[PDB]
């Protein structure tokens, strides 16, 4: 994995790379690491697969019910505090590391979560196997007051120097993008760099080839009546 | 691996499997795990490929030295000493190979086992490899010194094709060797998937499997 | 324990089962029935870690047996079976697991059919014409592989199944002291008293 | 890291670097260590950032009730609390915290909790990775009754050492200023430190 | 068998149209302990290459014997050692990665990663990595532990690939090789502001950069960062 | 404790065809998630009309290279300038291999050439020295995706005549060097998609009985 | 040991125009031994398709798990469940187990019998979804079978088309696998009506 | 290999051994003669770990013959034992030791009497009345402790020999394929071949 | 232990502590750290004392034979022969050693050789596990071409710290003094040094 937070004048980008791995294999070339808490509250995440997602879902699930029961808008801060008990509770077992960031009535944030419960604040932040190659790139060419456009930009030239430079990360560019005053927009494939060229040949066999034993129709309606 | 060998009336029948493997790959179908040391000389190999390879193939080297000074073949007897005797040189660095050393001498037909331990034993009918528990169950029932040619050689391949189907580390092919007083002969190389339909149908075996 | 086998052969199931038992060095006895009867029609035979085999054994048995009085009916042997699987499947993730591996033969009254289901310690079920645990398929297998029909007679079942135990008698290192061997079908379950 | 928190005439200075580190890598460089429990009772954090954080996130929802039931807690009541949290569960953490307030009545007071559970009430104290390099310097140079501008300088020449030393340390010099006037934040950025 | 000891971090280098540029900082860590500040890590051999070091400091001082020892030698009974047959920066590397791998395959490495940079005698460049396990690889871009993480990605967008180089002049990739060094130091730390620099060109010779800082550093922002979550103060 | 082997992973495909053999590599070179160089050559031309390429951990393989080159060179001074075989060279790297059987060259090892009839010729070996002639053989860290097709597309493996069913087998017909750098490259852009130490470049190296000649195309470098 | 190699087995899953398949393997053993060759790791319920590989008598469980919470999700909705619902109930479920998980890797496929639109997943033994447009695989031969689906794998094709496809990926992946094999069956599913066949293939 | 015994009675030494080689689970072969003739009055039965034992048994007899040859005389059981007991005891602290535990059944021409030595792998040389190595006295030398007398015949002493497999037949629980049986007297070495 | 060397105008001081350790017992309290090799070359050792000892001893003979043949030899060569030993032999040894002399020429120099046998010129050098106590205090107040008188107290002062924090460090304070007037040994006691 390769994810992104960057800050900027009027709110708060996240951007993520869109590859999954066991081990050196592939398991999906377009997966989706950008995961929504609330509305305009949404976290990437790192490491155990499964964990960031059951995590995020669960507070999500609830910060829902919270919001419900206040009549307000949900806070980062909230989400921040209830993933950093819970994971803090299971001593580093739960492999989630997340980036959190969202836009709120006290304005915009953007923190980064380990999966043993410690929590940091900042203007630009990276996690995964590609944080380096990452920060690299964020240390190079960050800068206060940033704009919208400047700091997706940023955003997505991070995630690109994770693709490029490290093996467990590749594929396509997932951006969210979260304004203050405005409806966060989810960019699902911002980029495409990395299409598979067309093959030499096709691989599409003639009918009758395999060689077959028995055949039968399969039941999968219901008890019929008469 | 499935390795087999034994004697009877006409000489003594060599079968062996094809298959390779690295851990749960299957690295190769088609492997020759019988070596022809000379024209009355087998060599079968079951264990670390390389070593088997490696120390037969230098085996063959000391056995033609042999015919050289003394004008006269070797014996199986003698040529199974000098592999067990490489082995005990090497006894403990971590070695792995199982071997029937077949042939025919002036004593008759000769069969020979020989491990990475230096253990050497004669007998009338060895198998060695993972799926040898299988190839035993068919040989010991069926094998008989009265026996055919032909139905020598039908026993040897249709003892690796019962190894083959239940040992997952076994199969591919069969190869088939027969050996003679005028030499060893080879019998071929039969694909177990093919094999495995025409004996079920022919012999009504394998009832539980579905074809 | 050491060796259990089984066959399902036209209209009945065979269980054959060693009659070792071994502590330390010393074998204590070499008369030792390695099975229960569940039912009238179905029977189970067992292999594994010492005194889990019986109290494992005797605990379904006394399952079925409640079962049985409870509803004054038997329970097929698919039922039986899975009743089992399912008792080992909870018995693996548990504190302390009950290592046991068994074989269930039992005649189905209903469908007219023998049945032969062979479930490990670890609660994996399969039904099967012929059937072992540990070491025993690795000799018998192949002999099975060979010369099973699924017509044959229970005499010539029982025929098959001494072929089995002589490669076990030749190739096995193991002393397991020969076998019982008991037969079930529509009448229910008898000992073969000479074997 | 390289913390320390230090009494003086008019109340308290806590000081401390700004580095956390996975391993040779350098997660954030610009970390705030200093941590508020109370208006006016502060402490420095070391050791595992996810028990030093949940910790501090505890005696602060255990004052916030304090105050709401018994006034303004006292800094050794502080101090009480951390270490009843440290001792209990040493087996489960590790952390090693100098807790700093101000009173009116007992004015500047500084405790050290290392890692056991036990507390020492001193003058000034220093922890963290980096602290080792200026234990001699701290002795040599710390006097008690100082004015604001002396302890700043002694915090900031001694962190400016155990940042030169240790490589767990470094990135700006946070501090924390605790007296009646009120609460002031300082920084010091290394083009100022490093040349000292 | 052994373990580092005294140790020195990443060493990073890259090619540009006229030559090779290579870059490390003048530090000997022990352990988390910043123990020394005035280490060379760069040694030049010749006019014509330079080579570079990480790892065990020791080791490094043994291979600098090495080298020095090679220069006398080629000089022996060798009229044309400052000419036609003065060293190669292609013969310097085959001869360390000889010895490195040699010393692998007795158990007993230099524990040491090693970059040699320079200009052969037909101009072309040279630019190649070997570590203690006798591994060789080369590229536009090398760098050695954490480099290899942070400052290659930042040197392949300038260099990305071989058709890159005659593109690149000697005061974009110096440029880039600065920055590189100043993300090192924000980043490593087992690092050090102070750096040396050696450029060697194929028409302007070797150049070499000694006691340069990491400067234009970005801090300020650092004052707004407070708490780790929810504190305002 | 040291460690003196490594993984530079990589992938390697060997194809014999009736009058020709190719020997294809990827030229990405890793360590752990780090790239190291996005050409490094791994395929090599080392006379008589012989290519080899080991793969697996780098040092080794250019040591075992190094050694095969030179005896080839030793091969013809000793015996009078003559041809090596690709049959005797197979033989020859045997030994070097068991050289260090106790101390392996970590390396899957594949050599391509043509046979003293003229027909293209394949021989894979194991670290420890074990080999073998075929006709298809892919062999590193994407050797169990990439055999599979090959079984399927070059022996045209559980390919049958249609009408027939499955009593009848698709005939083995020989290939073209047109047609099977089609699956060679059909093969590594595949491997490219689902293993990530796999990518960047692929170099082609295809044998005749005019010579060595090359090829190459670029991969996916991410 | 490795519970996820003891019994060994595969899946596939492929999408095609307006269809999808689902294929597996049919060995199960005891490592080297092959115990039985009609152990098939596909199961049903209502028109959404599971295959499971992995440990055997985990795959037996959450069958039968999977068949309990389905036939009463039908009881209490007075409808059968769909293939992206479900997806989410093997996901919870596996998860629930996150710290003693079943060493499993199933995989969905089915048709919505509402929008007409293919559907396949993937999960790893503790939850997480791979939701793929191309196809799934799962098992001891996934490295083989991902090879192969990504090289004679191409979109839009037709139900007998789909057939040749996946049937050729799964047989010859499993002849570069000891542990898998023995047979093979292929579910061609459409929005009403499900061939099955059984394929012809080496029994070693 | 497993089993070895050895028995002295009045005018003859007995040696008997198993005759089972197993490799893994497989028994390899049923008819293994685990014994060297060293000298015509002299006989050397030999067990322990795959390898040494047929090895030290081919070298120890090759260096009798060679003395035999060079002195145109027969060693005496006790000077044969000896010098296999330093060859033991010498290997014991080589880099690799022998692992073969044997048994040494002469008959000493000179004093007319039969002489049995029992020398394990350590050098550990005894002279007894009977011996065993490995497990085998566990079982056998309760019985031989309670019917040994040293005036029997040979006769006798296959009797009680077939006594002591039978116990062992009964109690251990590895099959090791019966024994082959050797008597050394005065007239030299000979074999019962139906036992 | 806590050793060090520095030097200044007229030529080279080193200093060290007496304190001798196994575990927590002191073996010996009144140690001498400070070993001759040569008349006017000396060094502080640190590390396994056998193995020390050993090292010194034989460069001692390599020093009286370097003399013999080639007459008096630099502090470098001293400090080469030093690392050859405690380079080669790194897998078996456990050195820290500080190298200091006086030539005529070279004037005062101080060499260091830490555990993997790499070697250092310094202007000053610390060394001992009651070193990493002072790396600060010690950077803070070493100046170049100090006074003899002043770099007796920086010592002083310097050692007396890391006795007061290490406890595998302590007793007298011994030092020798080596110029071109010839070799003065020092010693300051616990009730002189400890008031400081
Ligand atoms: C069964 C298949 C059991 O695995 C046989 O014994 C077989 C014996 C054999 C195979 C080829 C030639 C001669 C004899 N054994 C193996 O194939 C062997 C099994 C194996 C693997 N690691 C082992 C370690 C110790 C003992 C056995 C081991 N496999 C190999 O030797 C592997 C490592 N060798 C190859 O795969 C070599 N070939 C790969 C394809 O390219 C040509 C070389
Ligand atoms: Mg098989
Ligand atoms: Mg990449
Ligand atoms: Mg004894
Ligand atoms: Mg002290």
């Amino acid at each position: 994995t390769t994810i992104v937070g960057v800050k900027f004048n009027n709110g708060v980008v996240i951007a993520a790379d869109t590859r999954s791995t066991q081990g050196p294999i592939v398991a999906d070339k377009n997966c989706a690491k950008l995961h929504r808490i609330s509305p305009k509250i949404w976290c990437a995440g790192a490491g155990t697969a499964a964990d960031t997602e059951a995590v995020t879902q669960l507070i999500g699930s609830n910060i829902e019910l919270h919001s419900l029961y206040t009549s307000r808008e949900p806070r980062v801060v909230s989400a921040l505090q209830m993933l950093k008990q819970h994971l803090f509770k299971y001593q580093g077992h739960i492999g989630a590391y997340l980036i959190v960031a969202g836009v709120d009535p006290t304005g915009s944030h953007l923190f980064s979560i380990h999966a043993h419960g410690s929590t940091d604040v900042g203007y630009y932040l990276s996690l995964g196997s590609g944080s380096l190659a990452a920060m690299a790139v964020l240390e190079s060419h960050w800068k206060q007051d940033l704009t919208k456009e400047e700091a997706i930009k940023l955003a997505s030239d991070a995630i690109q120097a994770g693709i490029w430079n490290d093996l467990g990360s590749g594929s396509n560019v997932d951006v969210c993008v979260m304004e203050i005053g405005k409806d966060a927009e989810y960019l699902r494939n911002y980029l495409t760099p990395n299409v598979r060229e067309e093959k030499q040949k096709s691989y599409k066999f003639p009918r009758g080839t395999t060689a077959v034993l028995k055949e039968s129709i399969v039941n999968i309606c219901d008890i019929q009546e008469e | 691996t499935t390795t087999l060998a034994f004697k009877f009336q006409h000489g003594v029948i060599a079968a062996v499997d094809s298959r390779a493997s690295a851990g749960s790959y299957i690295s190769a179908l088609r492997m020759n795990k019988v070596i022809e040391i000379n024209p009355y000389l087998l060599g079968t190999m079951s264990g670390c490929a390389a070593d088997c390879q490696y120390w037969e193939r230098l085996l063959a080297k000391e056995c033609r030295l042999y015919y050289l000074r003394n004008g006269e073949r070797i014996s199986v007897s003698a040529a199974s000493k000098l592999l067990s005797n490489m082995m005990c040189q090497y006894r403990g660095m971590g070695l792995s190979m199982g071997s029937m050393i077949c042939g025919w001498d002036k004593k008759g037909p000769g069969l020979y086992y020989v491990d990475e331990h230096g253990t050497r034993l004669s007998g009338n009918m060895f198998s060695t490899g993972s799926g040898n528990t299988y190839a035993y169950g068919v040989l010991d029932s069926n094998y008989k010194w009265d026996l055919s040619v032909e139905d020598a050689l039908y026993l040897g391949k249709r003892s690796i094709l019962a190894a083959a189907h239940r040992d997952a580390y076994s199969g591919g092919s069969v190869n088939l060797y027969h050996v003679t007083e005028d030499g060893w002969i080879y019998h071929g190389n039969h694909d177990v998937g093919e094999l495995f339909w025409k004996v079920k149908e022919e012999e009504g075996s394998f009832n539980n499997v579905i074809g | 324990m050491d060796i259990i086998l089984g066959i399902r052969v036209q209209d009945s199931v065979i269980l054959a089962s060693s009659k070792a038992v071994t502590r330390g060095i010393s074998v204590l006895k070499d008369s030792d029935d390695k099975t229960r009867q569940l039912s009238p029609h179905t029977l189970m035979s067992f292999a594994g870690e010492a005194g889990d085999t019986v109290q494992f054994a005797e605990y379904i048995q006394a399952n079925i047996q409640l079962y049985s009085i409870r509803e004054d009916y038997e329970l097929s042997p698919q039922a039986v079976s899975s009743f089992v699987r399912q008792e080992l499947a909870k018995s693996i993730r548990s504190r302390r697991p009950y290592q046991v591996n068994v074989l269930i033969g039992g005649y189905d009254k209903k469908k007219n059919k023998p049945e032969l289901y062979q479930i490990d310690y670890l609660g994996t079920k399969v039904e099967l014409p012929y059937g072992a645990h540990g070491y025993s398929g690795f000799y018998t297998f192949s002999l099975l592989d060979h010369h099973y029909r699924p017509d044959m007679t229970t005499e010539e079942g029982l025929d098959l199944l001494k072929l089995c135990v002589q490669e076990l008698e030749k190739r096995m290192p193991m002393d397991f002291k020969g076998v019982i061997v008991k037969i079930v079908d529509k009448d229910g379950i008898r000992q073969v008293d000479d074997f | 890291t390289s913390i320390m928190a230090v009494t003086f005439k008019d109340g308290v200075i806590l000081g401390a670097d700004s580095r956390t580190t996975t391993g040779a890598y350098i997660a954030n460089r610009v970390t705030d260590k200093l941590t508020r429990v109370h208006d006016k009772i502060w402490c420095c954090r070391s050791g595992s950032a996810a028990d030093t954080q949940a910790i501090a996130d505890i005696v602060q929802y255990h004052l916030e009730l304090y105050t709401s039931q018994y006034g303004t807690p006292s800094t050794e009541t502080a101090a009480s609390v951390f270490k009843e949290l440290c001792y209990e569960n040493k087996d489960n953490l590790t952390a090693g915290i100098i807790v700093a307030g101000y009173d009116d009545k007992n004015k500047g007071e500084v405790y050290t909790i290392p890692l056991g559970g036990s507390v020492h009430k001193l003058p000034y104290a220093i922890a963290g990775s980096g602290s080792t390099f200026i234990y001699g310097y701290c002795d040599k140079n710390f006097r008690e009754n100082m004015s604001k501008e002396e302890t700043v300088d002694f915090i900031k020449h001694s962190l400016s050492q155990a940042i030169k030393w240790d490589g767990s340390s470094g990135g700006v010099i946070r501090m924390v200023v605790l007296t009646a006037a009120g609460v002031e934040r300082l920084i010091f950025y290394p083009d100022e430190y490093e040349q000292l | 068998t052994q373990q580092p000891i005294v140790t020195g971090t990443s060493v990073i280098s890259m090619k540009y149209d006229n030559g090779v540029i290579i870059a490390a900082d003048n530090l000997g860590s022990y352990g988390s302990l910043l123990r020394f500040n005035g280490v060379e890590r760069l040694i030049p051999v010749g006019d014509n290459t330079v080579v570079g070091i990480s790892g065990d400091i020791s080791d490094m001082q043994h291979i600098e014997r090495l080298l020095k020892d090679l220069v006398t030698e080629n000089a022996y009974d060798n009229p044309l050692a400052d000419a036609e047959e003065a060293l190669e920066p292609s013969y310097i590397f085959e001869y360390l990665a000889t010895v490195m791998y040699q010393r692998r395959s007795k158990m007993n490495p230099l524990w040491n990663a090693i970059i040699v940079a320079g200009v052969q005698s037909n101009g072309d460049q040279f630019l190649r990595y070997v570590n203690l396990l006798g591994v060789t690889y080369s590229s536009p871009t090398l760098a050695t532990g954490f480099g290899a993480h942070m400052a290659n990605p930042l040197l392949r967008k300038v260099v990305d690939r071989e058709s890159d180089i005659p593109k690149t002049t000697v005061q974009v990739a110096e440029e880039a090789i600065v920055n590189a060094m100043r993300v090192l130091y924000y980043r490593d730390a087992r690092s050090s502001r102070n750096f040396s620099l050696a450029i060697i060109d194929k028409n302007t010779g070797l150049t070499f950069k000694k006691n340069l800082q990491v400067e234009n550093m970005k801090w300020d922002f650092a004052k707004d960062i407070k708490g780790y979550g929810t504190q305002k103060i | 404790q040291f460690n003196p082997y490594g993984d530079n992973g990589g992938t390697i495909l060997g194809i014999a065809g009736e009058d020709f053999a190719v020997l294809a590599g990827d030229t990405r070179n890793i360590t752990d998630y780090s790239i190291n160089s996005r050409y490094e050559p791994k395929v090599f031309d080392c006379g008589d009309n012989i290519v080899m390429s080991a793969n697996g951990f780098a040092a080794d393989g250019d040591a075992l290279v190094k050694r095969f080159k030179n005896s080839v060179k030793w091969y013809h001074f000793d015996h009078n300038d003559k041809k090596l075989s690709i049959n005797s060279a197979a033989r020859n790297i045997q030994h070097l291999l068991y050289s260090r059987r106790f101390f392996p060259y970590y390396v899957y090892n594949i050599i391509a050439g043509l046979d003293e009839d003229g027909k293209g010729a394949v021989y894979s070996f194991d670290p420890v020295g074990s080999y073998q002639r075929e006709q298809c053989r892919a062999g590193g860290a994407a050797a169990s995706l990439i055999m599979p097709f090959l079984d399927n597309q070059v022996n045209f493996k559980n390919q049958y005549e249609p009408g027939t069913n499955g009593k009848v087998k698709k005939p083995l017909k020989y290939l073209s060097v047109e047609e099977v750098i089609k699956l060679v490259r059909d093969s590594f852009t595949s491997a490219t998609e689902r293993h990530i130490q796999v990518g960047d470049g692929l170099e082609i190296l295809i044998v005749t009985k005019d010579g060595v000649r090359k090829e190459f195309y670029e991969l996916k470098r991410d | 040991s490795d519970p996820s190699s003891i019994n060994g087995g595969i899946v596939v899953a492929m999408t095609g125009k307006d269809c999808v398949a689902i294929a597996c393997d049919l060995r199960l053993g005891s490592q080297s031994l092959g115990v039985s060759n009609k152990f098939e790791k596909i199961f049903h319920y209502g028109h959404v398709f599971l295959g499971i590989t992995g440990l055997a008598t985990d795959v037996t469980t959450l069958n039968e798990m999977f068949r309990y919470k389905t036939n009463l999700y039908k009881l209490k909705e007075e409808r059968a469940i769909e293939p992206e619902t479900f997806t989410q109930l093997v996901s919870s479920s596996l998860y629930e187990r996150r710290f003693g998980p079943y060493f499993v890797g199933p995989v969905v496929a089915g048709i919505n019998s509402k929008s007409g639109k293919p559907f396949i997943a993937g999960f790893d033994l503790i939850g997480c979804i791979d939701e793929a447009k191309d196809f799934i695989v799962s098992g001891t031969a996934s490295d083989q079978l991902f090879g192969m689906c990504e090289s004679l794998y191409e979109p839009n094709l037709e139900p007998e088309d789909l057939f040749e496809t996946i049937s050729q990926a799964l047989l010859n992946a499993a002849d570069r696998d000891a542990l898998s094999g023995w047979g093979a069956v292929v579910y061609i599913i459409k929005k009403d009506e499900v061939v099955k066949r059984y394929l012809k293939m080496r029994q070693d």
